[PDB]
């Protein structure tokens, strides 16, 4: 029963902590070229400094429909969350357009969002990568 | 029948059509029993058929009446499990959209938005329709008395009345041919109880062979509330005329 | 047709006449469990289990065939033993999430569409299986007494007697009979004799067998489910002994 | 007449026979043995009707059953062919037709063949109506059979093997002259347990009475082999940890 | 694993063609007739209302939906594909135009999205295509009146008129021999209600078929006065009342 | 009563009528078609042998790499396909040096062949609970040799199932049936090094189809003081002459 | 698991994936059939014979026993398939042992050979003993030519299974013999067995051979246990 | 015949009714070697029989120490004995960390069925196939736990599993009274143990190498005799 998102903050670090991107030569590293950042971006700068309201509007929609299932489990039952949740899981993996970004229509029928627009709709957005062989391998997990 | 695939998932068959949801409308049927949905002036009555044939059945734990909100009432033919399933969506829906756009849910929005569902069910692989039928009676505040029914294949459409079960064409022909002669889209009464009783008329005149309190389920939407009536009710609504 | 081939080897499918054949797959499986009654009296409910003896290797204590949901809630189940597990374990949680939100025993009918919607949820998808069990459960709250049967394919329906497995059919004939011999009701002693002699009647098939009963009253055990002691269990064992020879 | 059944999808033809061989088993008395070369060898116990009756095999000092076995009906003057294994492989389908069926038509004078076809692998477009189960004919694609116009097809692809069989039949240099006509019966359906498939299918072979001497058949008997169909007869008791 | 992935349901035939499309396609032909007329004022935009029983009222459903206000679309096939894809149209007319740029998209650009939208359908693991027909008029400040179609696979094309659905060959055919340069809008829509009248086995009155046009501007649908910049919709559906007069004409 | 196919030889995760996984037993055929690798475990070292298949004479000889180094104390035989055992290897290298790194020691030859099945046993449901990580069982076969100061010296056999043995002696490979014969034969626990590898050569040079010489076979042995090491070809060759002149002595 | 995929619908099964012989399915002539030319040999110097397949070697030790080569049946088939049927012989005993492979071998060698085997034996009458693998039985058989113990619908296919139909309803009706059948699963050429079926197997097959119990059984056991193609994974699959 | 269809999975229902993939898993079981459970009022013990791949090689292990107070023994499959012995380590280490409280046998059972009855009702994995016994000595006295992996937990007096245990299970039948009282005296249950599991020797015969032991009680915690161990008791 939350409404503000809570508890956004990393626990741990490590070399490791994106298993997409390693380094083959030391795989307790990151591959600093395939990361394609700008190849001066340690991931320590990355836990400080940030502006307050990002967290919360990033984790906003996931903290809303996660008190939308907490309540239809204690109101209706196990079964109704858990229907929500596997329908919501199925249209998602089935879905695979490694040219497109958008979000299917069905997506947004179950999402109630079928007459709704917000800035994510608006704003919805190399050397290495960003092809269609790397979200093959993102996709699939080999 | 489906040749080789359409058999377990909803994609088309050679002649352009969906028999996985053809069947799940065949499924529809499988309970044999009839509902009836008509206005009145400020009224909207649903009446449905009760079969009990075991004598060890609770009746009053049978029903295919639901109450979705404080206004819209629902009425299913098909299997009570998916029934069930569609009445607490139906309710969900009701309610989120009451929280996120500050009004009451209209009758008509909530059918459209359960057959946006359906049609999800239709075009997905991985999920099935269900093999129900779905009318929602109320009395909108803006359009009135409204009757909106929805199938398994997405489809929904508002009715001046309706009815549907194993027998739905005999009734659709003697209200059709009542309109015809009253000239009216509606029933020119004041009260429910007489629109109640004209129902269960023109049902008993359709079937046939007539019926006691406990073989019926009367629902009546007003402006304010939507309930359902009890068998003392329906006793009362047969013994008046 | 009992049979459908070309509609019977996934869990989610239509047949052209709008039949779901592996739910009465798993129905054919849950008929072939061991009998089990319920019976619903004037102010409780009365369950019946007709268990097969096994080895003296069993401890006495730590083998019982009916499951107590909570402390108004009793139920028992015929199919698969794993099935019915899950489902009790399930029946408990919700039960227990219900009496801590709202801080009061949960109403059977709640319970009763909970389980429902739980095991219909499982005919939907081609991942999963129809569970393979019936249940019959009941209890008392604040509205009275209730007994309930529940089915693979997530119907449940409110009886005045319910009877699964094997010996369903003499069971049926007998609670037909005993609801038609008594359109007032009953009482929860009458019950449980009765709930013996049906169970004694039902057996037909080389093989010894024990019987199992449970109450839940409010007059007898004020509202709450309890077993039956040595007397009132040797009370009813006679009297069906009487009706059998 | 002779009934030759196909191994075919479900093995609906082989155990139409076992109906046919089971439901009248006083007319039908055991006859020969064929020669196995081309198919998969087999040896088994000898099957009997499961109401009781007598076995079909009257001879005391046999007590083993072949893959390839002929039963002669003399009262219908009928004989039928059970077959308990297919083919080592399809291109000896041939020699099949042509040293074994062909050599026991002409020996014995005879003057059906039984079949079911998978609606998926249909590549050839045969079946023009869906809606009908059965077909019965008389006598790349052919059209030298006669189909009625209820069944599900007009013609025969190529690929089937009913057509190899015809060929075969019709083209032979030395084939048999009291062989008149040929009568071909089949059916849509899929695989699974198809006993009440075909059970069906041999109530419309009989109905529509395409043998003549075939009489109509009201109690049908399975034999003792199909309570092994699903393993042991009485394996449900032994897991006393999964059912109760 | 083996559920991260879900295998095409539209693939190549060995003749070098996509079935599914082609059901698609032959479910669209089983459905009810549409067409479009193209003038030089405006664009005629028409169907035949159908019924399950006489009972349904008819003015709940329509088969005529408005886009923006300068664009409108019919139909031939399977209506709720047409209901998602209406309403994903409409909210991708906002975000994808009018929140950047200020103002509504243009016909072809709007047809575009929509045709992007099928076509993702069809190379897919887990929805079929779309088994739908789609006709779009609209009109535009830097091109004028337009009129297109566009099918199951997502390929659309520009029409001087066009006809979908069960009677499409007989309506092209009399839509030929009656189509010239200097057409009016009123020409237009007696030239579609004489087609509509050659397709409709029934009733063939005000209460059995939909008309709208793409016309000028009513500023008397704007709701609003004050603002002489402000245009009207072109977009409007004819009522059953004017269906009925112009049929006794 | 009719012959029909069976399909339970198909799926990792389907049982057979009487309870067994074929897929598990057909992964143990790929690695019979493999090369032969024999260990024989003594009192004064361990001894693997391996015999390189060269398909063709263009193949390098110092390319087929059946002999690892996994740690200072603990050397790797491999048997069947070659990609899979490289994945195997990189794990059990990445497990000794992670228990150096945490617990300054050297690692138990039984905790590293505990670890190495563990990940065999990927296929399905993991150790400590991990979801599956590939879709079919390994097809090679190790013979772990090692010494550790609580037990020894130890030669250990892990198979693709997740299980292994401890051997006094053990052959893999395609001709693993008359090796194992022999082995069964010709193992006593007095024998010495150099006994022991004579026994390797004998016994490779009786299974293998080729004239065994220094470079279609290949020696290694591990001991407590000199730790692994891999025989080059002149030491396995004046083993080969040795050896043929006892031979020739009778 | 969210799903299982739509299009793993599974084959029908009255298909048996078994080798073809030509690669022409369009063919309309006669398929060529393999030619079995068989053994020099006199085989009334043997008052027995063994008939089986590879997979019970273990039940023949080569150095307990006096097992040696005595020639080759040839089967060649040209549409060219050729192999070799080695037969061995210890004491008076004969042995013809048949490399099953249900990949490689289509079973119309097998159907031949047995053929060619039964052909040659039926001259003389000598003592017949079957062994054999079947994957539809639920324990181990003993039958004769007077009794059949299988109980409907078990049976016997393969090799094994067209030897006991050249001896039953052959050409050469009437040669008693002794048939030893043991539970198995598998495809052909690629059968695993029990322990105690293994066990069970040893001893009925010394006491028919007439061998020292302990002894034989020691020598079954070790080439049992020795990477035996019966035994694949049982050791390290169940403890 | 008609079993060939339906046993693809264990999401299938035969037209029968019947789950033929965890039938298949059960039957599992007889492929692993005999083991013997049995317990008084004060001390439950555990008897394995363990197999060699062959004279060169070592024996399996049979039994595995959960905890001080806690431990099993195995018949069956070795990956989903190895994946159910870790778990219920794990369970026991995580009540102790969290509560300072011993794991309950009944508790683990529990536990050991709700992960057991995952596996037969969904796609994409198998039901497990290795039955287990479960030894134990907690705060309501001694415990012996036989568990099927279609999902089931049974509690006895005594018990055998694997191939050919019924001769085992027979002798403990008869002789309950007799070694249910034993109370203080370890060695004469562990000798009739060793005297039950005899009763499923077959051309067999328990040597230091093939036998193992268990123990556990009021004052003993949970001991595994191995090798010389035993040669007391044979």
């Amino acid at each position: 029963m939350n409404i503000v998102p809570q508890d956004t903050f990393k626990s741990q670090v490590s070399t490791d902590q994106d298993k997409s991107v390693l380094s083959s030569a030391v795989p307790s590293l990151p591959d600093t070229l395939r990361q394609q950042e700008g190849g001066a971006v340690p991931l320590s700068t990355q836990l400080n400094d940030r502006h307050p309201l990002e967290s919360t509007l990033k984790n906003w929609e996931t903290t809303q429909r996660q008190r939308q299932m907490e309540q239809y489990r204690q109101i209706f039952g196990i079964a109704e969350p858990m229907k929500r949740t596997m329908e919501m899981e199925i249209v998602n993996r089935t879905d695979f357009n490694p040219l497109s970004t958008n979000g299917s229509i069905h997506r947004d029928i179950l999402l109630n969002k079928e007459c709704s627009i917000d800035w994510e709709d608006v704003y919805p957005g190399t050397m290495v990568g960003d092809d269609v062989h790397s979200k093959i391998e993102k996709q699939l997990g080999i | 029948s489906a040749a080789g695939y359409d058999r377990h998932i909803t994609i088309f068959s050679p002649e352009g059509r969906l028999y996985q949801v053809e069947y799940a409308f065949k499924a529809t049927n499988q309970t044999n029993i009839n509902s009836l949905a008509v206005r009145g002036k400020d009224c909207t009555v649903v009446i449905s058929q009760k079969k009990v044939p075991d004598k060890l059945l609770d009746p009053t734990t049978v029903s295919y009446i639901f109450c979705i909100s404080r206004t819209i009432g629902m009425v299913v033919n098909g299997p009570i499990p998916d029934a069930r399933n569609a009445a607490l969506r139906a309710k969900a829906e009701a309610a989120e959209f009451r929280y996120k756009y500050g009004y009451d849910m209209p009758c008509d929005v909530l059918a459209k938005r359960m057959a946006n569902l359906s049609q999800i069910y239709t075009q997905r692989a991985y999920m099935r329709p269900l093999g129900v039928i779905l009318t929602f009676v109320s009395v909108d505040e803006e359009l009135g008395p409204s009757i909106y029914k929805t199938d398994p294949a997405g489809y929904y459409v508002g009715y001046k009345a309706t009815a549907t079960g194993p027998k739905q064409q005999e009734i659709t022909t003697n209200l059709e041919n009542h309109f015809k002669k009253s000239k009216i889209d509606h029933i020119n009464e004041e009260s429910w109880e007489k629109v109640v009783e004209f129902a269960i008329t023109h049902m008993i005149d359709a079937l046939g062979t007539e019926f006691s309190k406990n073989d019926l389920e009367v629902g009546v939407a007003t402006k304010d509330k939507f309930f359902t009536l009890s068998a003392e009710n329906i006793e009362e609504r047969l013994v008046a005329i | 047709t009992s049979i459908g081939t070309g509609y019977d080897l996934s869990n989610s499918v239509f047949s052209p006449d709008g039949r779901n054949f592996q739910v009465e797959y798993a129905v054919k499986a849950v008929e072939n469990g061991t009998t089990s009654i319920g019976i619903k009296c004037n102010d409780g409910v009365v369950f019946a289990v007709e268990k097969l003896i096994t080895s003296k290797l069993l401890v006495p204590q730590k083998n019982v065939k009916i499951q107590v949901v909570d402390r108004h809630i009793g139920c028992v189940y015929s199919g698969l033993i794993p099935d019915g597990r899950h489902l009790v374990n399930r029946g408990r949680e919700e039960a227990a999430s219900f009496k801590k939100l709202y801080k009061t025993p949960i109403p059977i009918p709640a319970f009763a569409d909970r389980l429902g919607q739980y095991v219909q949820a499982h005919t939907l998808y081609n991942s999963v299986r129809p569970f393979g069990v019936s249940t019959i459960f009941g209890g008392v709250d604040k509205n009275g007494a209730h007994l309930y049967m529940l089915e693979p394919s997530g119907s449940y329906w409110g009886y005045k007697g319910a009877a699964t497995g094997k010996g369903r059919q003499s069971a049926k004939a007998e609670l037909e009979k005993l609801v038609d011999h008594h359109p007032e009701g009953l009482s929860a002693r009458e019950a449980v004799k009765q709930a013996a002699k049906i169970i004694y009647l039902a057996h037909e098939d080389e093989k010894d067998f024990e019987l199992e009963i449970s109450w839940c009253s409010l007059s007898e055990t004020n509202g709450l489910h309890k077993f039956v002691k040595g007397d009132l269990l040797q009370e009813a064992i006679d009297f069906a002994q009487k009706e059998i020879n | 007449c002779l009934v030759l059944p196909l191994v075919s999808v479900g093995n609906i033809p082989q155990l139409s026979i076992d109906w046919l061989l089971n439901s009248q088993a006083n007319e039908w008395e055991y006859l020969e043995a064929l020669d196995s070369k081309y198919l998969v060898e087999f040896v088994g116990p000898l099957d009997r009707p499961e109401d009781g009756s007598d076995s079909l095999y009257k001879d005391a000092d046999m007590k083993y059953s072949s893959a390839l076995e002929v039963f002669y009906n003399k009262k219908r003057g009928l004989f039928a062919i059970q077959q308990r294994t297919p083919l080592v492989s399809v291109n000896y389908l041939n020699n099949f037709i042509v040293e074994i069926i062909l050599p026991f038509l002409s020996k014995y004078n005879i003057s059906c063949i039984w079949d079911s076809l998978y609606a998926m692998e249909d590549e050839n477009g045969v079946i023009v109506r869906p809606q009908e189960v059965y077909s019965l004919g008389e006598f790349m694609v052919n059209n030298w059979l006669h189909f009625t116009p209820t069944s599900f097809q007009d013609k025969i692809s190529v690929d089937q093997p009913i057509f190899k069989i015809l060929f075969q039949i019709l083209n032979a240099s030395q084939r048999p002259k009291a062989l008149r006509s040929i009568k071909y019966c089949s059916c849509l359906a899929n695989e699974g347990d198809n006993s009440l498939d075909s059970q069906q299918f041999l109530q419309w072979i009989i109905s529509q009475k395409v043998i003549k001497n075939a009489p109509p058949i009201v109690k049908f008997v399975r034999p003792i082999s199909w309570q092994g169909a699903y393993g042991m007869a009485d394996a449900r008791d032994k897991f006393v940890d999964l059912y109760n | 694993m083996t559920d991260r992935y879900s295998f095409s349901l539209t693939t190549f035939s060995p003749s070098g063609k996509l079935g599914q499309i082609d059901y698609a396609l032959t479910a669209v032909k089983q459905g009810v007739t549409s067409l479009g007329i193209k003038a030089t004022n405006g664009v005629v935009i028409a169907t035949e209302k159908k019924s399950s029983s006489p009972l349904a009222m008819s003015e709940t459903l329509s088969k005529v939906s408005l886009l923006t206000p300068d664009i409108g679309a019919v139909y031939s096939g399977m209506g709720p594909d047409y209901r998602v894809l209406v309403d994903k149209s409409r909210k991708v007319a906002h975000t994808s135009y009018k929140r950047i740029y200020g103002e509504y998209p243009p016909t072809k650009l709007l047809v575009s999205e929509v045709a992007k939208i099928m076509q993702e359908a069809t190379q897919s693991g887990g929805v079929r295509p779309f088994g739908v027909s789609l006709l779009i008029a609209g009109h535009d400040e830097f091109n004028g009146f337009s009129l297109y179609q566009v099918d199951p696979s997502g390929s659309y094309f520009p029409w001087k008129a066009t006809a979908i659905g069960k009677g499409s060959v007989a309506a092209k055919t009399f839509l030929e021999k009656r189509w010239n340069d200097e057409l009016e809008l009123e020409d237009a829509i007696h030239i579609a209600l004489l087609t509509l009248k050659e397709s409709v086995e029934g009733e063939f009155n005000g209460d059995t078929i939909e008309l709208a046009i793409i016309g000028d501007e009513n500023p008397d649908l704007l709701g609003y006065t004050g603002i002489p910049t402000d245009k009207g919709p072109r977009f409007r559906k004819l009522t059953s009342q004017e269906i009925n007069d112009r049929l006794e004409a | 009563m009719f012959l029909t196919r069976s399909e339970y030889d198909r799926g990792v995760s389907t049982f057979s009528p009487e309870g067994r996984l074929f897929q598990v037993e057909y992964s143990l055929e790929a690695i019979k078609l493999g090369s032969t690798a024999i260990g024989i475990a003594t009192k004064e070292g361990v001894v693997l042998g391996v015999e390189k298949r060269a398909t063709s004479p263009l193949l390098e000889s110092d390319s087929i790499e059946k002999i690892v180094e996994i740690d200072r104390h603990i050397g790797c035989a491999m048997s069947g396909l070659t990609a899979d055992a490289r994945s195997m290897i990189e794990h059990a290298r990445t497990a000794a040096v992670t228990h150096n790194l945490y617990y300054d020691e050297d690692i138990n030859v039984e905790s590293l062949t505990q670890s190495v099945c563990d990940l065999a046993l990927r296929f399905g449901e993991g150790a400590s609970g991990e979801e599956r990580l590939m879709s079919r069982p390994f097809g090679v076969a190790l013979l772990i040799a090692g010494h550790d100061a609580d037990d020894g010296y130890q030669l250990f056999h892990a198979e693709p199932s997740g299980t292994f043995y401890r051997y006094n002696a053990k052959a893999i490979g395609s001709g693993s049936e008359g090796a194992q014969a022999e082995l069964l034969n010709e193992w006593h626990s007095s024998l010495t090094l150099k006994e022991a590898e004579l026994l390797v050569l004998k016994i490779l040079k009786q299974v293998m189809e080729e004239k065994l010489d220094e470079n279609n076979a290949q020696l290694s042995c591990i001991t407590k003081q000199d730790g692994f090491k891999i025989y080059d070809n002149e030491k396995t060759a004046e083993l080969i002459k040795e050896l043929k002149e006892k031979e020739a002595a009778e | 698991m969210l799903f299982k995929q739509w299009n793993d619908l599974p084959e029908p099964k009255h298909l048996l994936d078994l080798p073809e012989i030509s690669k022409n399915l369009q063919s309309l002539e006669v398929c060529p059939v393999p030619k079995v030319e068989f053994p020099d040999l006199d085989v009334p110097q043997y008052s027995t014979a063994v008939i089986t397949t590879k997979i019970m070697n273990p039940l023949f030790p080569k150095n307990l026993l006096q097992l040696t080569s005595i020639g080759e049946i040839k089967t060649t088939l040209t549409v060219v398939y050729g192999f070799s049927f080695p037969i061995y012989s210890f004491g008076k005993t004969l042995l013809f042992s048949m490399e099953e492979n249900f990949i490689s071998i289509s079973p119309i060698f097998g159907n031949m050979i047995s053929r060619s085997i039964i052909s040659q034996l039926a001259q003389f009458s000598p003592d017949i003993i079957v062994i054999g693998t079947s994957d539809k039985i639920a324990s181990m058989k003993v039958m004769t030519e007077n009794e059949c113990t299988l109980q409907p619908p078990e049976f016997i296919t393969g090799f094994i299974g067209s030897v006991l139909t050249q001896l039953i309803v052959g050409p050469s009706k009437g040669l008693k013999f002794k048939c030893l059948v043991a539970p198995s699963e598998g495809p052909n050429g690629f059968e695993k067995l029990s322990l105690s079926d293994m066990g069970s197997l040893v001893d009925l097959c010394g006491q028919w051979l007439g061998f020292e119990p302990s002894r034989y059984s020691e020598e079954c056991y070790r080439l049992w246990r020795c990477d035996s193609a019966a035994i694949g994974a049982q050791s390290g699959l169940y403890i | 015949m008609f079993r060939n269809n339906y046993d693809g999975d264990t999401v299938t229902f035969s037209p029968t009714g019947r789950l033929f993939q965890v039938e298949y898993a059960l039957e599992a079981i007889k492929q692993g070697s005999v083991t013997v459970g049995l317990r008084s009022n004060t001390h439950a013990v555990l008897v394995a029989l363990k197999r060699n791949a062959d004279e060169l090689s070592s024996y399996q292990k049979k039994i595995i120490k959960c905890d001080e107070h806690m431990g099993l023994s195995l018949a069956g499959l070795a990956p989903d004995a190895r994946v159910l012995s870790n778990y219920l380590r794990q369970q026991c280490n995580y009540s102790s960390l969290v509560f300072n409280r011993k794991l309950a046998v009944e508790r683990a059972g529990h536990l050991l069925c709700d992960k057991a009855q995952k596996n037969t009702q969904s796609y994409g994995g198998r039901p497990y196939g290795v039955g287990l016994l479960i030894i134990g000595y907690d705060k309501s006295g001694a415990h012996l736990l036989e568990f099927q992996p279609s999902g089931n937990v049974t509690e006895l007096y005594g018990t055998a599993i694997g191939a050919r245990s019924q001769g085992a299970k027979t002798y403990l039948e008869r002789t309950l009274d007799t070694f249910i009282k034993i109370d203080g005296n370890p060695d004469e249950l562990i000798k009739a143990g060793v005297e039950a599991i005899s009763q499923s020797l077959r051309d067999e015969s328990l040597t230091v190498d093939n036998l193992s032991i268990a123990i556990v009680g009021k004052d003993t915690p949970f001991t595994i005799y191995d090798g010389e161990a035993v040669a007391k008791y044979i």
